[PDB]
């Protein structure tokens, strides 16, 4: 019944960063601990000095900046996968699924949710990092060497249009719930039940969009297509991951992420 | 076991 508020509360409880918090920082109102702007080699070094001094003490600047940024991005994804798992466990019905089916839903779902949610911490000029205390510019990322400069640019492009829909956290929580509870993931066994789980979530999303955005009459099918865009975005991103597996020596993938990427 | 299973079986 009241599936939407349980989903919204699960979202509010399990994600350290969200859109309300992110927009405070991106608008420019974070006066106490404002986001350090990382826009070149030198501001990246200052940021690392202040935010991860244990790492600079261990000679981490003796690695290329691309490798350092890669590692930061890696750790954030690992963190978010953990939050997504706890989020999913709180979606009504999820905890009753077969363990292997739960693994399947997360494996194929986490990165669609990550890049959806990544939009919240993005603006036209850059993205928040380090729990809102850093802001790495879009142009600095483009200025890195191949293939690292190729990773974030399509996410910025997705985020710009997604953000033009002006969703709030209540919308995004249901959106991410629909991404995770997807009945067409390869290898699902209880397809019938997961399909009914998604039918309920998509139903409440539709109702919620109608009352939370009464002006945008076509927002629901727009969001449905954004779901398909994200699957395309992830399939394209997986091949960038593949280029790094093969042709980058000092860019070791975290074990949890290679398990996720093993068969996509 | 696999790392995703562990996250799902955690307390
Ligand atoms: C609050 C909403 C969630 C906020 O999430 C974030 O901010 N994250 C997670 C997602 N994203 C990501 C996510 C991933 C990923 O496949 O795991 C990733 C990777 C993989 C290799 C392609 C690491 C196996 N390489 N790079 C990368 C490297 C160097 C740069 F110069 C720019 C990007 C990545 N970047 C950016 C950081």
């Amino acid at each position: 019944k009241s599936l939407a508020k349980r989903i919204y509360e699960a979202y509010l409880k399990n994600f350290n960063m969200n859109k309300v918090k992110a927009r405070v920082i991106l608008s420019g109102k974070a006066s106490n601990n404002p986001p350090f702007v990382i826009h070149d080699m030198e501001t990246l070094c200052m940021a690392e000095k202040t935010l991860v001094a244990k790492l600079v003490a261990n000679g981490i600047q003796n690695k290329e900046a691309e490798v350092r940024i890669f590692h930061c991005c890696q750790c954030t994804s690992v963190e978010t996968v953990t939050e997504l798992t706890e989020f999913a466990k709180a979606i009504p019905g999820f905890a009753n699924l077969d363990l292997n089916d739960q693994v399947t839903l997360l494996k194929y779902g986490v990165y669609e949710a990550i890049f959806a949610m990544l939009s919240s911490v993005m603006n036209k000029d850059g993205m928040l990092v380090a729990y809102g205390n850093g802001f790495i510019t879009r142009e600095f990322l483009k200025s890195l060497r191949k293939p690292f400069c190729d990773i974030m640019e399509p996410k910025f492009d997705f985020a710009m249009k997604f953000n033009a829909l002006e969703l709030d956290d209540s919308d995004i929580s249901l959106f991410v719930a629909a991404i995770i509870c997807c009945g067409d993931r390869p290898g699902l066994l209880n397809v019938g039940h997961i399909e009914k789980m998604q039918e309920g979530i998509v139903h409440v999303l539709r109702l919620h969009l109608q009352s939370n955005h009464p002006d945008d009459i076509f927002l629901f099918p727009k969001l449905l297509q954004k779901m398909a865009d994200l699957r395309q975005l992830v399939t394209e991103h997986a091949q960038l991951v593949q280029i790094i597996k093969k042709t980058e020596s000092d860019a070791a993938l975290h074990p949890l992420l290679q398990e996720i990427y093993r068969d996509m | 076991p696999s790392l995703l299973k562990k996250l799902l079986l955690a307390p």
